RNA sequence: CCGCAGGUGCAGAUCUUGGUGGUAGUAGCAAAUAUUCAAACGAGAACUUUGAAGGCCGAAGUGGAGAAGGGUUCCAUGUGAA
RNA sequence: GAGAUUCCCACUGUCCCUACCUACUAUCCAGCGAAACCACAGCCAAGGGAACGGGCUUGGCGGAAUCAGCGGGGAAAGAAG
């Protein structure tokens, strides 16, 4: 007979193989649709949660409550190091999908870059490509290379460029880059081609593809909760105290027929360590990172129009459980999936942005740098000094210092 | 080498328990070679075996 | 050298975090072996009554937070065994651990 | 006594025997297999790994039950474990062939463990006491052990 | 082979007795806070012994002695099959 | 009055709406090691059939060996209702 009252279903049945990724980078699954009108450019870029904070701007939003009013919005700080380009895939349509057509890698291939080829770099003799290196020097070798070229340029329909993100420049453990299969979007075959090549083996800072206030897709694995049982899973409803074997269950997994266990019954297992992708994602900040003119300055990653404070991104006592950000780094509206130093792809929407949540422009007024290691209240050393003024180890510190 | 034999002897001449009976841990072997109370003596006598002091249960707190 | 001795100092603090309270002196002790074996390349390793006691001063619970402890490298040159070399762990007592280094001893 | 699988050439080959070891026979089955074929010498550096646990031996026919390990993976296996009781019975039985073979005058060197087989022994009985007043057999499961080594090298 | 005579032919009877599998190296070895260090004996020590430490019973006891019941379990030495 | 019932104050995780922590397990390992149950076995839809099939017909299809869970089925087991 029918259920007694109707209720909603708990949970989705469009993610169901509720398992572990397979990856950890996270991979796009779909670029944006390609149009030749557009300038050549890049679709996508590799960042790494470095951690949260909030901020301060006031909104422009006409016929709102909070029209031209200050609110404090949560953000994510994305560190983004330049991409490295080291090679250029080419692609051939099929009647049976895309498939790979040509790989071209570029000379000086980096050492962080090589260290992705291999399970024990330790053990390695650091052998990859060194060979292959080989053939942009010899005349034949380039014969070939350019026949490879003019091949992908005649037979070709979308290239994408091989690159890289530098472990050097990061505060983790990790030393191992990723690469990360990039697609070049806007122009023919031949001028994308021309792009990627004069591209190969340089630095493209995540200015170059992305641009102030403008909304994005990330796409990451999500924090790990290991296994976990159908309350915690698919939130389904706690059964009664006076329940005998167990009250974290689902009662009823299914009727007497069809006589198995439906597809659609929450049931216990791992949680956690998805693969996602969260769209509309709007891009607050590009900050520049840390430069020596003359003298190091941090001034150009957290001091707004209105702040005027010599400080940069990293809270009061580091960011927790990542490290300092120095690099650029994007500031991203809202949560992000994914733990801290964990890496991330950043993509150009697929869709059309005309609404006005979008096209919105964000000046922002205060960061906030407070330490997030604990209930933080200064924003910067030197406020935290002012007001606490001397201490009596800074006293033992003047007293042997004279 | 198995001293419960000993142990116990020395209770029962020491007038204690066995928790205050002390066998000198070097002194293994001459303790083991101990199978009668007049030896368990002659022990006591030379100090091997010595009748450890009550702990204290102090009252200074109480007055 | 490898009859050297030195004196290290102990983040017990650190080794024990997350352990249950009738685990932590134990696990202490063998936090304390392993250090050693780590240090000093001996499986063999001694601890010195006096530093079990140490560990077990206040109780099985409220472990010390760092220890003070020397190891010392000794020849065990005296049967026929596996390990011709074992690590003697002693206690060291200090009043404060601010500024101690790990330090070479001598004899 | 008799052997199954009789050698080739009885002047090149020594023999070891068990009868009755209490040993389970599961276990030891599995480990008889895996040092099955080996060098006199890896077969013991490989049990006294087993006994340390750095070495696993790979559980396939009696693998109800038995967990995963990383070691397993040496073997084209999934499922292994370390029978330290099995390893040292392997390893006495290891040492009284090659003194075997010493009587016998051939160099413990070059030998390989070509025979190698577990029996089931006659079980022991034991009692074990169940809910409602029920008995219930906690019976042993020994095994005899043979062994013959041959050289090659 | 010719006759004679049967306690004369098994797949079953939740058959009788005996033996053996899969289950399965699985369930399990989770009631009463707790063990650690060194040494000795020993082929072999998480469990034995000694010493040190940390704990528990806390005198209505995990202490000291009896009645009923048991019947040698008491004590010393030795062994390491079960 | 450890009797049956209704309401009120207070109280609260009974609930909204669940979360987190602790001990012992479960879990993995060394050692030890049962039992219940068992025609053969074990993926489905429909058909017909002792009128609700694991086997038959017609179709859907089918890839070794396994681990932790689970309670839909085996018209599961337990007892000649
Ligand atoms: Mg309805
Ligand atoms: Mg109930
Ligand atoms: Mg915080
Ligand atoms: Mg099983
Ligand atoms: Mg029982
Ligand atoms: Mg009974
Ligand atoms: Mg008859
Ligand atoms: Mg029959
Ligand atoms: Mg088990
Ligand atoms: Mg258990
Ligand atoms: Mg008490
Ligand atoms: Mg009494
Ligand atoms: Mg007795
Ligand atoms: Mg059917
Ligand atoms: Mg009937
Ligand atoms: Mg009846």
């Amino acid at each position: 007979s029918h259920r007694k009252f109707s209720a909603p279903r708990h949970g989705s049945l469009g993610f169901l193989p509720r398992k572990r990724s397979s990856r950890h980078r996270g991979k796009v699954k779909s670029f944006p649709k390609d149009d030749p009108s557009k300038p050549v450019h890049l679709t996508a870029f590799l960042g790494y949660k470095a951690g949260m904070t909030h901020i301060v701007r006031e909104v422009d939003r006409p016929g709102s409550k909070v029209n031209k009013k200050e609110v404090v919005e949560a953000v994510t700080i994305v560190e983004t190091p330049p991409m490295v380009v080291v090679g250029i895939v080419g692609y051939v349509e099929t009647p049976r999908g895309l498939r790979t057509f040509k790989t071209v890698f570029a000379e000086h291939i980096s050492d962080e870059c090589k260290r992705r080829f291999y399970k024990n770099w330790h053990k390695s003799k650091k052998k990859a490509f060194t060979k292959y290196c080989k053939k942009w020097q010899d005349e034949d070798g380039k014969k070939q290379l350019e026949k490879d070229f003019s091949s992908m340029k005649k037979y070709c329909q979308v290239i994408r460029v091989i690159a890289h993100t530098q472990m050097r420049l990061l505060p983790l453990r990790q030393k191992k880059a990723h690469l990360m299969e990039i697609q070049v979007n806007g122009g023919t075959v031949a001028e994308k081609l021309d792009w990627a090549r004069e591209r190969l083996e340089q630095q493209v800072p995540v200015n170059q593809v992305f641009g102030q206030d403008e909304m994005i897709d990330v796409i990451g694995v999500t924090k790990g909760k290991g296994y976990k049982g159908v309350t915690s899973r698919w939130h389904t409803k706690k059964l009664p105290r006076k329940t005998h074997r167990g009250l974290r269950k689902v009662a009823c997994i299914g009727a007497w027929h069809p006589a198995r266990v439906a597809f659609s019954v929450a049931r216990a297992g791992q949680k956690g360590y998805h693969h996602r992708t969260e769209i509309n994602k709007k891009i607050y900040k590009i900050g520049q990172g840390y430069l020596i003119k003359d003298g190091k300055l941090i001034k150009n990653n957290a001091s707004t129009d209105y702040d005027l404070s010599d400080k940069s991104i990293n809270p009061l006592g580091g960011f927790v459980h990542y490290g300092e950000v120095t690099n650029d780094f994007v500031m991203l509206k809202g949560c992000v999936v994914g733990t801290k130093k964990r890496v991330l792809t950043l993509r150009k929407s697929l869709l059309v942005q005309t609404k006005r949540r979008a096209l919105e422009k964000i000046d922002l007024k205060f960061i906030d740098t407070t330490s997030k290691f604990g209930h933080g209240r200064f924003q910067t050393m030197e406020e935290k000094k002012a007001f606490m003024g001397p201490l009596k180890k800074d006293r033992i510190a003047k007293e042997e210092g004279a | 080498s198995m001293l419960r034999l000993q142990k116990r002897l020395a209770s029962s001449v020491l007038r204690c328990g066995k928790k205050k009976v002390w066998l000198d841990p070097n002194e293994t072997n001459e303790i083991a070679n101990a199978n009668s109370r007049q030896q368990i003596r002659k022990l006591i006598k030379d100090g091997l075996i010595i009748r450890k002091p009550v702990t204290v249960h102090s009252r200074a707190r109480c007055r | 050298n490898e009859v050297v001795t030195r004196e290290y100092t102990i983040n017990i603090h650190k080794r024990i975090h997350g352990v249950g309270f009738k685990k932590r002196a134990p696990r202490a002790l063998k936090e304390i072996r392993k250090f050693a074996m780590k240090e000093m390349g001996t499986p063999d390793v001694r601890i010195d009554t006096r530093l079990n006691k140490a560990v077990w001063a206040k109780g099985i619970r409220n472990v010390p937070y760092r220890i003070r402890v020397r190891l010392s490298r000794k020849r065990n040159e005296d049967e026929d065994s596996p390990n011709k070399l074992y690590t003697l762990v002693t206690y060291v007592p200090v009043t404060t651990f601010k500024n101690l280094q790990t330090v070479n001893v001598d004899e | 006594v008799r052997y199954s699988l009789d050698p080739e050439n009885p002047t090149k080959s020594c023999k070891s025997r068990g009868s009755n070891l209490r040993v389970h026979f599961k276990n030891t089955r599995e480990t008889a297999q895996a040092i099955k074929g080996m060098h006199i010498r890896k077969a013991t550096k490989y049990l006294k790994d087993v006994t340390l646990q750095k070495q696993c031996v790979p559980f396939r026919r009696y693998n109800g039950g038995v967990g995963r390990c990383a070691q397993a993976k040496q073997w084209g296996w999934t499922q292994g474990r370390w029978p330290k009781k099995s390893a040292e019975f392997l390893l006495h039985m290891l040492k009284n062939a090659e003194s075997n073979a010493e009587l016998k005058g051939l160099d413990v060197d070059s030998l390989v463990i070509e025979h190698i087989q577990v029996n089931k022994a006659p079980k022991m009985r034991r009692r074990t006491y169940r809910a409602h007043g029920r008995i219930n057999p906690y019976m042993s499961s020994p095994c005899h052990i043979e062994m013959i080594l041959t050289e090659k090298e």
